[PDB]
């Protein structure tokens, strides 16, 4: 399979034997052509307002648009002192696509920052990057002091005067600080529980400063739009959904890998045409289209292309597009256990209904798995999704958390049920006390 | 006529709500025929207040709507904790419903005073005196508070302050007990080295035992290592 | 500011939120986390209350009264029903790990807990499951610790910290495993420490120079008096 | 609904024929958990109105009870008259099978009221207790 | 446990006591005094009691020649066994930790984590 | 008794250079401090709290909030075996068996000679290649319960 420039943006550039792409090699390969475009001859607000025109949209999860939050920045002059954050943390369960995108292409991301940051004013740009990706570490230091020793990164960029400073910054293990106001609270050096919106960090961010976090594949989606122009990127797919996107189907596949496709393509593509489909013996059964806090879906949707508008109006998320597939195997119960263990013990803690009722149904599901269920779990478990959903937590993280659980229920509510045997007992009799014997 | 205001800080003994006076204690307040059924069996006389408008009682009104501003303590049906005292204010977090207690002696004068020319000439040290430098403690300079026993173990030990110099030239160390006489009493305290304090001064915690709150500013004579 | 609460037209000041102003008004808010003098932060999620947009609206949208302005034309409900099985529940939830000790703790009839407990009308268990232990601290001789009764609502530690300015009390730890205390033993040395046992909720923090003499809110005799 | 309910009793018909008799503005319909109708009537009209229960197609034929109230401390006053004290008197209909409860509300000053007794006999041991317990005064 | 809700149910008042604490840390009555001469033996003590402590017994025979005689102590009062609840213990329930039962040795009580335990 | 020796305390000045806040370098000093140790021992919260002019009770609760902060003393090699979704589809549960018979171990739990200690760990980014286990530093995919015994040798 080819990978053109002009259809596959963000890994055209890739090499065979999974290479890391230094900074000759990727000046070579029309490297920070678009950085030069914005520095030299473009305002800042007029990159804001290409970013904004050409439909680019977080690649995060959520969809938001990057230009649209670029322009919620203040317009003060006074308010110098900004900062640009790339949530390199990536600590979602199925989950992979940053790691290839900054192991082998980090100058991508370094020239995706350079131009985020002229173009929000942003005097400090972070990369919050997860403790775990130690090559990735390495090879954006490398990278970043590439970038300084060639002069596209520190005082006075490229004779513009513009000055950026670019860090690293590992992370400690924890699940929560990929969320932005918890990611600035871990930046910050304090415990990363998030923060309440208004104000967004647009307006005060890290320190106070307006502050803007974006995604490694948003800062990488950037630099090909400055290069090539907004009607290319316009005109990449014929969907509501510009752009490309990192897709993959993980999970006892055939071919278990990350492509680059555009917004649109159906689910059966990824799974068949690209992942070989399931594997020898093995049959569908669910599959998750953006990560472990995603709904389920069955094969019925897997007719489906991969848009947000799409895979929301089916009940689900399109997530990070990065799709996992179950097969029959695989008991639906263990499977809702351990992605509750997961988010229970992920749990920042601030808030109660994640923090005390996350536990819950892991012990009732814990419960389910053994045999041991008992009459009103499964009436638990959906009055745990209907209490846990938006605006009831403090943060996205429980909404997140009781998607795959009343999807799961929804789909496959037999193998729930299955779990209850033993009759509903909560008390011990006391020898001289009559229990009050409701019917 | 100074102290006139005194009257206006709380209403008279013959103060009533709605013609009730104001309970000490609350409605459920229990063992009244047992508290004292040891001494006699006989319930005593319910002790009587002609001073003020309470009552040794719960025979009294404690409501948050009634016109009073002294409350005796925030109770609320359904309110048990100190968040009661919501419902005793007018906004929660702002004044008592019907003013705060306490009425100001005096206002703000019309005409200020004049400026105080005697400015004190610098600090000098001199030698064989020490200043005294008030040291005070929240547990243990105030007099009644030191007799409570649980202030005792919170209290600190009572060591005297020196600056290192000062220490340096005794030939003193941190812990080493000095012997000083005020009034001619010599007494005996450890040392601690307070870099901050200056020199030509010592250190003495105020309102201990046998330490004045008077001997602040005062000087010293004979302080030397025991 | 012109709110109405359950049909009722009430006129309340527009800086303050919707939980301090429906508490001014005699409404009856179940609330942990928040506090008059330390301010709103949204945590023990128990202030609920339904708002919808205009008056002729019937979803609504369950919102916390604490972080909820109460700008002018505001209509919520807190009589709700959606509302109040919210916040009967999280009470629930609070309660799945809290011990059984209100007979041997001095917080019992002087507690928070209990009444809000008592206010959602949460009284039937139908958790079965164990509940997390902690072991405590000693913090000196005027407050004792109980880590076992704490609800995790942090106002300890925004009063200590934020409002008095005390810095050897601290959140410790994690998801449920969050621990309120110092990060060793030790005599706390703020000089305001002893207002925790009123700033706190449950019976984590209480006053051990009563613990001594011990008897209940109901049995004591009051005055107001001047320290 | 259920029978604890907190009801008007706005539909009884003897409600209908008070209005019909003495107008609207003349009283004041108490929304209780009592499970009767409770008017309240101006001091002046008591005697009217109990002529008017007691000439009544269906009469209300017994004074089930008299007493009064001390409404000085009462918080909760909500869609009641102002009052310091108030006088109750219970008055049954057996032709009907009901019951109404009316309410003299009474300032701290003025507590009398006029007597009963010529209409029901037993107010007498009522209202000789009422002014026992209450200090309020029957004319 | 001296936990006082026996006195505060009482209608009559005539139940007195005063809590204590042993080394280990486990409440008790350092005195619990009952006026007999003003009990109405109505149950209600009983019936609030929540460690099945305090308990009404089939006995009536109470007279007595002084009133003062009337007022039982503690030591009138405490008897050698369990009386009409054999089997329930209050500390077995309570979170709070006392001698040969430390935190996490209750009824449904896991065992303490610590914060700096390795798991996440 | 705990001292910060001169490269720490360098290093983590150095860290502090990196922010407008020396607050926000308490992750950077910590892990500083179990790079130099293997983990972060009792007065090393006093000390960095020292160094960066923070209460020691707020470095106290970032060290305790971060899994991958060692307060509790660890193996000279720590396993650290993905539990989440997709290693799950994948078997992790065998691998973690032959962990747990090889080491004789719990998760948790250190072996009796200190070399190793076994613990699970959230998702490690590398699912289509799953199931993953990292060893100190080192990031192991496409594991099998037969090649654990033999990769465990390779980690004296
Ligand atoms: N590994 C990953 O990338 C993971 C991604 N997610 C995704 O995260 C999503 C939730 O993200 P959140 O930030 O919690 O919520 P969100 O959807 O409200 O915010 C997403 C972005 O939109 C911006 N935004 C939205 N409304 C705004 C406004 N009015 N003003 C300014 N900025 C505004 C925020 O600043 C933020 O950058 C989930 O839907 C999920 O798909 C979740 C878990 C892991
Ligand atoms: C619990 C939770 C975890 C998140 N984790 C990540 C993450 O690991 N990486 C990421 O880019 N966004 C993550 N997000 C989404 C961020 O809040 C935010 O949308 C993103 O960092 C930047 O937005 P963008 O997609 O417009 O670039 C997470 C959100 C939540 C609620
Ligand atoms: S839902 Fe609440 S407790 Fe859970 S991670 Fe978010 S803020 Fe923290
Ligand atoms: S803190 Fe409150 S609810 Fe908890 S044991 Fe004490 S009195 Fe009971
Ligand atoms: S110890 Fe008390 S004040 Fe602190 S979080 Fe727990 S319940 Fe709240
Ligand atoms: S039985 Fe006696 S002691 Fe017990 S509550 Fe009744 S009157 Fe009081
Ligand atoms: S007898 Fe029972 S109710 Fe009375 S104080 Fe003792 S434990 Fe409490
Ligand atoms: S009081 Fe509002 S969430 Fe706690
Ligand atoms: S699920 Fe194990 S590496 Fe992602």
């Amino acid at each position: 399979i080819i990978r053109t420039p002009e259809t596959h943006p963000l890994t055209w550039r890739l090499r065979d034997d999974k290479q890391p792409v230094w900074l000759d090699e990727y000046r070579s390969k029309n490297g920070y052509e678009g950085a030069r475009k914005a520095l030299t001859g473009l305002s800042p607000d007029e990159i804001v307002n290409q970013v904004k025109d050409a439909g680019l949209k977080g690649r995060g999860g959520a969809g938001f648009s990057t230009g649209l939050k670029w322009s919620l920045m203040p317009k003060d002059e006074s308010m110098n002192i900004r900062y640009l954050l790339c949530n390199a943390d990536e600590m979602e369960p199925g989950t992979y696509k940053d790691r290839l995108l900054m192991e082998q292409l980090p100058h991508l991301l370094v020239e995706g920052m350079l131009i985020s940051a002229f173009a929000l004013k942003a005097y400090r740009g972070y990369i919050f990057l997860r403790g775990e990706y130690i090559e990735a570490a390495v090879n954006l230091r490398r990278a970043i002091a590439e970038a300084t020793e060639a002069g596209l990164l520190g005082k006075n960029i490229m004779g513009t005067g513009f000055d950026f400073e670019l860090f690293v910054h590992t992370g400690a293990g924890r699940y929560i600080c990929g969320e932005e106001t918890a990611l600035i609270n871990s930046l910050e050096g304090r415990r990363a529980n998030p923060r309440s919106k208004p104000p967004f960090p647009a307006t005060s961010g890290a320190w106070g400063k307006p502050t803007c976090v974006n995604n490694v594949e948003t800062l990488c989606n950037v630099p090909a739009i400055l290069a090539n122009g907004v009607e290319w990127y316009q005109n990449i797919s014929k969907s509501k959904d510009a752009g490309t996107k990192l897709m993959g189907f993980s999970g006892r596949v055939k071919n278990p890998g990350l492509w680059e496709l555009p917004f649109g393509t159906t689910a059966r593509e990824i799974l068949e045409d690209y992942a070989g489909g399931m594997r020898d013996g093995l049959k569908f059964k669910a599959w998750q289209p953006g990560g472990a806090g995603t709904d389920f879906l069955t094969e019925a949707h897997l007719d489906l292309p991969m848009e947000f508008e799409s895979i929301g109006k089916a009940g689900s998320r399109l997530g990070t597009a990065l799709a996992m597939a179950v097969d029959h195997e695989i008991n639906m119960v263990s499977l809702v256990r351990n992605l509750e263990e997961f988010f229970a013990r992920e749990s920042c803690g601030w808030c109660t209904p994640c923090r005390d009722g996350l536990p819950w149904s892991v012990k009732i599901l814990r419960a389910l798995e053994r045999g041991e269920g008992q009459p009103g779990d499964i009436e638990t478990l959906e009055q745990l999704c209907r209490f846990l959903g938006p605006g009831k937590t403090f943060c996205a993280h429980a909404p997140g958390a009781v998607e795959p659980l009343q999807s799961a229920i929804k789909y496959f509510r037999e193998e729930f049920e299955a779990g209850i045997k033993q009759p509903f007992s909560n008390t011990h009799l006391i020898n001289g006390i009559q229990p009050n014997l409701l019917k | 006529p100074e102290l006139a205001g005194i009257k206006d800080a709380a209403p008279d003994a013959t103060f009533r709500i709605r013609g009730q006076k104001l309970a000490r204690e609350p409605h459920r307040y229990s063992g009244r025929t047992a508290m004292r059924a040891n001494i006699s069996v006989h319930e005593p006389r319910q002790p009587q207040d002609i001073d003020t408008m309470f009552t040794f009682s719960m025979e009294g009104n404690n409501q948050p709507t009634a016109h009073r501003s002294q409350v005796p303590f925030a109770w609320a049906p359904g309110w048990n904790s100190p968040q009661a005292w919501n419902k005793f204010q007018d906004e929660v977090g702002g004044k008592l419903r019907f003013g705060d207690p306490g009425v100001r002696l005096f206002e703000t004068s019309e005409n200020g005073l004049d400026y105080f020319t005697s400015v004190p000439a610098r600090f000098q040290p001199q030698d064989g005196k020490w200043r005294i430098a008030p040291y005070y403690h929240l547990f243990g300079s105030d007099e009644l508070s030191q007799r409570a026993p649980v202030f005792q173990s919170r209290m600190p030990q009572p060591y005297i302050k020196l600056n290192p110099a000062d220490a340096a030239k005794l030939g003193v160390n941190a812990g080493t007990r000095v012997s000083f006489s005020y009034d001619g009493n010599t007494v005996t305290l450890p040392v601690e080295i307070a870099e901050g304090l200056t020199a030509g001064q010592v250190g003495l915690p105020m309102g201990m035992s046998g330490i004045a709150p008077v001997l602040a500013g005062a000087h010293l004579e004979d302080l030397k290592e025991a | 500011a012109t709110i109405h609460v359950d049909g009722k037209e009430y006129e309340v000041n527009g800086a303050d939120n919707l939980l301090e102003a429906c508490l001014s008004l005699g409404l009856d808010i179940p609330y942990f986390c928040w506090h008059p003098a330390l301010g709103s932060v949204g945590a023990c999620r128990q202030c609920a209350v339904k708002q919808y947009q205009n008056a002729e609206d019937t979803r609504g949208r369950l919102v916390m009264s604490c972080m909820t302005p109460a700008s002018d034309g505001t209509f919520i409900s807190i009589d709700d029903e959606e509302a109040k099985q919210f916040r009967e529940s999280v009470v629930e939830w609070l309660m799945t790990n809290h011990p059984h000790d209100c007979p041997v703790c001095e917080e019992g009839g002087n507690c928070h807990l209990q009444d809000m407990t008592v206010m959602t009308g949460h009284s039937f268990r139908r958790y079965r499951f164990t509940k997390r232990t902690h072991r405590n601290q000693d913090l000196g001789p005027f407050i004792s610790h109980e880590m076992n009764r704490c609800i995790a609502c942090y106002r300890c530690v925004r009063y200590y910290k934020d409002y008095a300015g005390g810095t050897d009390l601290g959140v410790y730890g994690a998801h449920d495993n969050v621990y309120f205390g110092r990060p060793e033993d030790g005599t706390l040395e703020s000089e305001f420490s002893g207002n925790l046992v009123e700033i706190c909720p449950t019976g984590v923090f209480t006053d051990k120079t009563h613990s001594e003499r011990y008897n209940r809110k109901w049995d004591m005799q009051f005055a107001p008096s001047i320290c | 609904e259920p029978a604890w309910q907190t009801r008007d009793h706005l539909d009884d018909p003897v409600i209908g024929e008070l209005r019909n008799r003495f107008g609207p503005d003349a009283f004041t319909v108490q929304a209780t958990r009592t499970g009767v109708p409770v008017v309240w009537i101006k001091r002046e009209q008591l005697l009217e109105v109990g002529d008017f229960l007691k000439k009544l197609p269906k009469p209300y034929v017994m004074l089930f009870d008299l007493h009064g109230m001390d409404e000085r401390l009462r918080t909760h006053r909500e869609g009641l008259p102002a009052a310091d004290f108030s006088v109750f008197y219970h008055l049954i209909s057996i032709d009907r099978n009901r019951d109404i409860m009316l309410k003299v509300a009474l300032a701290e000053n003025d507590l009398h009221v006029p007597t009963f007794t010529k209409l029901f006999p037993n107010a007498n041991w009522y209202e000789r207790e009422t002014w026992d317990l209450f200090g309020i005064t029957f004319d | 446990v001296a936990c006082n809700l026996c006195a505060v149910a009482c209608p009559v008042g005539c139940i007195s006591l005063q809590k204590a604490e042993t080394k280990d840390g486990r409440w008790y009555p350092e005195f619990f005094r009952i006026n007999f001469s003003r009990c109405i033996f109505c149950g209600l003590c009983e019936e609030a009691c929540p460690t099945t402590a305090i308990q009404l017994t089939p006995d009536f025979e109470m007279g007595e020649y002084k009133r003062q005689d009337l007022v039982y102590e503690k030591e009138d009062l405490l008897i050698s066994g369990p009386g009409k609840y054999p089997e329930y213990n209050f500390y077995r329930m309570a979170g709070m930790a006392i001698d040969g039962k430390d935190k996490g040795e209750a009824e449904n009580e896991a065992k303490p984590i610590d914060v700096k335990s390795l798991l996440p | 008794a705990f001292e910060l020796s001169a490269a720490e305390r360098e290093a983590i000045e150095h860290e502090m250079h990196h922010y407008e806040d020396p607050r926000a370098a308490s992750i950077e000093a910590l892990k500083i401090v179990q790079k130099q140790r293997g983990w972060v021992p009792d007065g090393a919260i006093h000390a960095i709290a020292d160094v960066l002019g923070i209460p020691a009770s707020d470095v106290e609760g970032v060290a305790t909030f971060y899994s991958q902060i060692f307060r509790q003393p660890v193996g000279r090699h720590v396993i650290r075996y993905c539990d989440s979704v997709v290693c799950h589809i994948n078997g992790y549960q065998g691998i973690q068996a032959a962990l747990e018979k090889k080491l004789n171990i719990k998760p948790g739990q250190t072996t009796f000679d200190g070399r190793f200690t076994l613990l699970p760990t959230c998702c490690l980014g590398n699912c289509d290649k799953g199931p993953n286990m990292m060893i100190d530093e080192d990031t192991h995919a496409h594991l099998t319960p037969e090649a654990i015994p033999e990769l465990l040798e390779r980690y004296k």
